[PDB]
């Protein structure tokens, strides 16, 4: 039910993946640093 | 809810030169006579 939910929501009207909340204590910024710390991923993709 | 969004909205905000203009009126002559109040309560030193 909420999977359908989020994909409505993200089909009717575009939403950044960054503007999301998913709660009050969640930081987008330290999230995605750490994230990216802890699985490293390749640059040329993202940039070539 | 209402914290953390503000916290987010305030983190990556970058200033226009509308919301400036409108922040300068505010504090430059719509707040006048209060700011006359304030600046004269300084300057009223007081001895015993």
């Amino acid at each position: 039910s909420l999977d359908r939910e989020a994909q409505n929501m993200v089909v009717n009207k575009g939403i950044c993946p960054e503007d999301v909340i998913p709660d009050s204590l969640f930081s987008f910024r330290h999230t995605m640093v750490l994230l990216r710390r802890l699985f490293p991923q390749d640059s040329i993709s993202s940039f070539y | 809810e209402v914290l953390a969004a503000a916290n987010s909205f305030a983190e990556n905000y970058s200033a226009t030169s509308q919301d400036m203009d409108l922040f300068q009126t505010l504090t430059s002559c719509t707040f006048s006579k209060e700011y006359a109040w304030k600046d004269f309560l300084n300057g009223i030193h007081c001895d015993v």
